[PDB]
């Protein structure tokens, strides 16, 4: 009885702390600073996306605690649209905000020309479009199904159920855990590379600080995103492949590996818009 | 040459008719409030003769 | 309740902001330099070693804009001609006085008036006196305007640049110079020209990328002409430390150039470093000499957190001024650009 | 020598100026209702200019404005309905002046290139062309005024004003005396007299007509940044770097007026008056405009809302707004 309690828990602290935070950075970057530069476009827009995100946590944890779902067919269809869509376009702004910033540093002749508002309205307006294009299959692929008694809505699928189930696991383990982890890697090291090849950042004790400052950064954002993805995508790569028996151990660590990606989502506005020193001379005025 | 025409022009700057503080500030009030109702920015025109107006 | 006026005015407004949003993109592309220096340093030397662009001169969106200019001034000098030889035919006259009848119009001239004058070259003595006419205010280049001008007439008469510089009004103050290099467009400005209060202009640039201080190093024995005193040397030192400690250039880098290199190393090879520097005796050579000048003219810099200086040596090196130019351009950009991404 | 002499002669103007000087300003003004609390709102913002806005001049019409900013754009704008009629691109970027014919058919500009370029509005083509570029100042052109469809009288660096005749393109009349960058002038409503500030921190009225020097005020400090004279004609005020503005007055020859507070500390830029001549309102660099009562000496408003320093500023010929232009690339038109 008390694990629910537990997995409800953490289901409302990990959803109040997202939503006021994606919240927060929304407002500030609304009234305070504008979207007058790239970064703040992005910025706000995954703001955007992971406070959409998280406003699904409510529906999952109700799901949850009743183990049946009331709401209908078109709100769960609404629901977990918005989450797979969402979590998708979070990722995508992830791994264009680095690639954004591996262009600023080590290509910065075309970054005088490609780094422009105008340019990141379209990047931006090409992840939801692509977002879409990965998450319309879940709008006509959702359903809410009858079993033992009770009601859950989750996805069918056509007569080889396994091989569109396994392709759907497929294109969620390399194109939004696999292909952000590399292109993150590789943008962020060349980035750090570029920066310790650099005069302005070397030669000093106060530029040396500050090399090792942004490296820091980098570091905890590349940390954050893998140890909170890592747990959730192996555990489902290895329920799929071997039977793990239901029990409470699982329920609670397939619930807490799930929580951890909403952690990511709620960990975004800190370690992206907080730590900005744009954003710091904006909470200086204060 | 510059010392001279220096003191050429102090001179005729010098020999000027003056007049006293007293008539010139009676004659900038004398101004200020013969113009008090031609001016919108002192007296606050109404709005619907304000040809500066949200849309 | 707008009628057609209303939308003209906004579509007009439109299209203005189009080519203003365009001309801005344009121009933020651009790198902005500022070209300093003390008397005789060697900044005339070291623009003409860049040597790719020195000049302007766009296709149409300012050939068009000096078409009136082309006829006015022409219009003007052949009226100054004729009132400057007075205070063989009549027909020349009465030419004259139809010229006179329609010379408060302007922009139509490129035809009839044209033909008038065309006709009006018959007299030969006119421009004998043309030329003895040297005392009254005229331009000299009046012939040079008008023997170009008649040789074609068109509706749309648009030029090359030879007209528009020909009528194009030299600039004593201000001088730009646009040279590319590598795919990067650069922009210098020679304020040398400017001799009135440096204070009350030194603001118009306020976003320069860098500063191209420029120092003569064969002055550390070279006294000051207007004193006799005081050394050149430290004229450039007080000038230098102005512009680094200067509230509009606050976080600026400074590509600073140390000219003459065989100079004063071929005058050092007599006189030492101490008349310059009477603090200083480690050596009377090349090397450690230029080192001290060079750390000595460094530690002006005040912040040295925020603020980095670039020094090179010139005078016949070669296309690695530029390459430096644009070595600490693109350190800059990288600063800017890290400044911009939040991470600085 | 002679130096004695131009001294005594100081001095002796100095004592008519005291003798002629019988009560104060602030003293004749002492009776009257103060204007109270004025609050201008933002009616308009005209946004698109991309760089730092330096200079402005209204219309006679009350309507069109033309500004400058160092993008090298020179725009006229419809403040009615926030619209751009114009958008000329300037030869040289660096502008610190701009002015606007009376008759609306001509507008001009200048700065660091030394000239003074003429553009006519209403060709025939239907863009903007040059008419005439104005050369011969030695210093950067730092205001220029336009007596008439003809005649322009300008401001440079090399401590010399000049007037200059725009279909002949030389200088008619040369202005000089000042011992120092005259950086603005104003022109009087008769159009007779005009008056220019330099920074030897003095103010000399000149005449047009015979190009002569009548009177010279030396009541400032730093030196002089802005200059206008009241609408009638028989007064100026002068803002200066020392965060101080002075009234002086033609027929007296003396001042009358410092409008100046103790937590003010940076330079003004530019100033003008109201219709009535009642209200003087300056522009600041400490990012927003004062109102001030030129009767009074106290302050009525303020116009906040810039973001960076408010470098010029100027009041219709109506009276019915001011617009103030600012470094953040922004005009403003309050009411
Ligand atoms: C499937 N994997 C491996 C994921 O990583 C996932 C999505 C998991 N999410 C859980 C709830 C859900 O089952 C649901 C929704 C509504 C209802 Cl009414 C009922 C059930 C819908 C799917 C994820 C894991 C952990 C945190 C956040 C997301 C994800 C990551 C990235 C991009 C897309 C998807
Ligand atoms: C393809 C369909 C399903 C997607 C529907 C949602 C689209 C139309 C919405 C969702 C969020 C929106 C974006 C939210 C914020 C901004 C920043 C703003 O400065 C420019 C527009 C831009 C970039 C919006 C463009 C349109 C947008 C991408
Ligand atoms: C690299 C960092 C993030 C560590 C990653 C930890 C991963 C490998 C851990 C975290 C949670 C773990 C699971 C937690 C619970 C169970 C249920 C148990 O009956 C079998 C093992 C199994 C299925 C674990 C497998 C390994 C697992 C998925
Ligand atoms: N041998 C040698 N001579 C040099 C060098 N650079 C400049 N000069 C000479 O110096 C004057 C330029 O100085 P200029 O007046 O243009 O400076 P400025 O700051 O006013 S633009 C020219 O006549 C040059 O022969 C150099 O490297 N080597």
């Amino acid at each position: 009885m008390i694990t629910a309690i537990t997995i409800m828990a953490l289901y409302s602290i990990v959803c109040v702390v997202g939503l006021f935070g994606n919240f927060l950075v929304m407002y500030v970057i609304v009234r305070y600073t504008k979207m007058k530069t790239a970064t703040n476009i992005y910025i706000f827009n995954l703001a955007l996306a992971d406070a959409l995100a998280t406003s699904t946590l409510p529906f999952q944890s109700v799901n949850y605690l009743m183990g049946t779902w009331p709401f209908g067919t078109i709100l769960c269809k609404i629901v977990i649209s918005i989450d797979y869509y969402n979590m998708f376009t979070s990722i995508f702004t992830l791994c264009t905000m680095s690639v954004d910033r591996y262009i600023a540093v080590c290509h910065p002749v075309k970054a005088l020309d490609f780094r422009t508002p105008r340019n990141a309205k379209i990047i931006n307006v090409c992840n939801w479009i692509l977002s879409s294009a990965i998450g319309l299959p879940v709008m006509f692929m959702a359903t809410t199904k009858y079993r033992q008694g009770s009601i859950d809505c989750t996805l069918t699928f056509s007569h080889p159920t396994w091989y569109w189930e396994n392709l759907l696991k497929i294109c969620v383990f390399i194109f939004a855990f696999i292909m952000p982890v590399l292109i993150i890697t590789v943008c962020y090291g060349l980035m750090i590379l570029r920066l310790k090849s650099v005069r302005m950042l070397s030669g000093s004790k106060e530029k040396d600080r500050n090399l090792r400052r942004i490296t820091r950064m980098v570091l905890v954002v590349v940390a954050v995103f893998i140890v909170c993805w890592t747990p959730i995508h192996i555990y489902v790569i290895i329920k799929a492949l071997v039977t793990i028996p239901e029990t409470t151990f699982q329920t609670v660590s397939w619930h807490f590996c799930i929580a951890l990606g909403y952690t990511n989502s709620c960990l975004n506005p800190v370690l992206y818009a907080f730590l900005d020193e744009n954003f710091k001379r904006c909470f200086r005025e204060f | 040459a510059q010392a001279r025409k220096l003191v050429e022009q102090l001179k005729m700057e010098a020999n000027i008719d003056r007049i006293k503080v007293s008539k010139a500030a009676a004659d900038l009030m004398a101004y200020c409030e013969a113009h008090a109702k031609e001016d919108p920015l002192l007296t606050p025109v109404p709005a619907s003769e304000n040809p500066f107006r949200e849309k | 309740t707008l009628s057609a006026e209303d939308k003209a005015a906004v579509e007009r407004s439109k299209m203005i902001d189009r080519n203003l949003r365009e001309d801005g993109e344009k121009a933020a592309r651009e790198v902005k330099l500022l070209l300093l220096g003390a008397g005789e340093s060697g900044k005339s030397t070291i623009v003409k070693q860049m040597k790719i662009i020195h000049e302007a001169g766009y296709s149409e969106e300012e050939c068009k804009q000096y078409k009136a200019v082309v006829y006015s001034n022409t219009i003007q000098s052949i009226i100054a001609i004729i009132r400057a030889m007075g205070r063989s035919a009549r027909a020349d006259d009465a030419r004259q006085l139809f010229v006179l009848a329609g010379a408060a119009e302007e922009g139509f001239m490129t035809a009839e008036l044209a033909g008038v004058i065309k006709r009006l070259w018959k007299d030969s003595g006119v421009q004998a006196c043309f030329n003895r006419s040297r005392e009254y205010q005229l331009n000299d280049s009046a012939a040079y305007y008008l023997n170009d001008l008649d040789r074609i007439a068109q509706p749309n008469y648009i030029p090359t640049q030879q007209d528009v510089l020909r009528t194009r009004v030299k600039t004593t103050g201000i001088v730009e110079t646009h040279f590319t290099f590598k795919d990067l467009h650069f922009k210098m400005f020679d304020v040398g020209g400017q001799r009135s209060e440096r204070k009350k202009w030194i603001h118009c640039f306020e976003g320069v990328t860098a500063i191209i201080f420029c120092v003569a190093l064969s002055d550390y024995d070279l006294v000051l002409a207007e004193d006799e005193e005081m050394n050149r040397m430290h004229e450039s030192m007080k000038l230098f430390d102005s512009i680094c400690n200067n509230k509009w250039f606050t976080d600026t880098s400074i590509i600073l150039f140390l000219n003459k290199k065989d100079l004063f190393e071929e005058k050092i090879k007599k006189s030492p470093l101490t008349i310059c520097y009477p603090e200083y005796a480690g050596s009377n050579t090349y090397e450690e000499a230029a080192a001290y000048i060079q750390c000595q003219f460094e530690d002006l810099n005040k912040r040295k957190d925020t603020k980095e200086i670039y020094t090179h040596f010139t005078c016949a090196t070669d296309t690695k001024n530029v390459q430096f130019v644009f070595d600490a351009v693109t350190d800059v950009i990288i600063k800017n650009n890290l400044k911009d991404c939040g991470l600085f | 020598q002679l130096r004695q002499e131009a001294e005594q002669l100081k001095n002796q103007i100095r004592d008519a100026r005291k003798a002629c000087a019988d009560a104060t300003l602030s003293q004749i003004t002492n009776n009257i209702d103060p204007v109270g609390r004025i609050q201008m709102r933002t009616r308009r913002t005209l946004r698109g200019h991309l760089a730092k806005i330096y200079a402005m001049h209204w219309g006679t019409d009350s309507r069109l404005l033309v500004s400058a900013s160092q993008d090298g754009k020179l725009i006229i704008w419809d403040s009615y309905t926030t619209n751009k009629v114009h958008a000329i691109p300037l030869r040289s970027s660096w502008v610190m002046t701009c002015a606007y014919a009376p008759s609306g058919n001509y507008v001009a500009c200048g700065g660091l290139d030394n000239i003074c370029s003429i553009y006519n509005l209403k060709t025939r083509e239907g863009n903007v062309r040059v008419s005439r570029e104005l050369a011969g100042h030695t210093g950067y052109l730092s205001c220029c005024r336009f007596l008439d469809d003809n005649q322009i009288v300008t401001s440079s660096g090399d401590t010399t004003c000049a007037l200059w005749d725009i279909e002949t393109g030389q200088q008619t009349t040369t202005f000089t005396g000042h011992t120092g960058d005259v950086m603005s002038l104003s022109l009087a409503p008769d159009t007779r007299l005009f008056v220019s500030g330099a920074c030897d921190a003095s103010a000399k009225l000149w005449d047009v007509r015979e190009g002569m020097c009548r009177q010279t005020f030396t009541g400032h400090e730093s030196d002089i940044n802005a200059i206008c004279f009241f609408p009638n004609g028989n007064a100026f005020a002068t803002g200066s770097d020392d965060a101080t503005c002075r009234l002086f007055d033609l027929r007296a020859d003396q001042e009358l007026m410092t409008y100046s507070h103790d937590n003010i500390i940076c330079g003004i830029t530019s100033v003008s008056f109201s219709k009535s001549g009642r209200l003087l309102l300056a522009g600041y660099d400490d990012f927003n405009c004062n109102v001030w009562d030129a009767l009074k000496a106290d302050r009525a408003g303020v116009l906040a809302g810039h973001d960076n320093r408010v470098s010029c500023l100027g009041v219709t010929d109506d009276g019915m707004a001011v617009a103030t232009g600012s470094w953040d690339s922004f005009l403003k038109i309050w009411n």
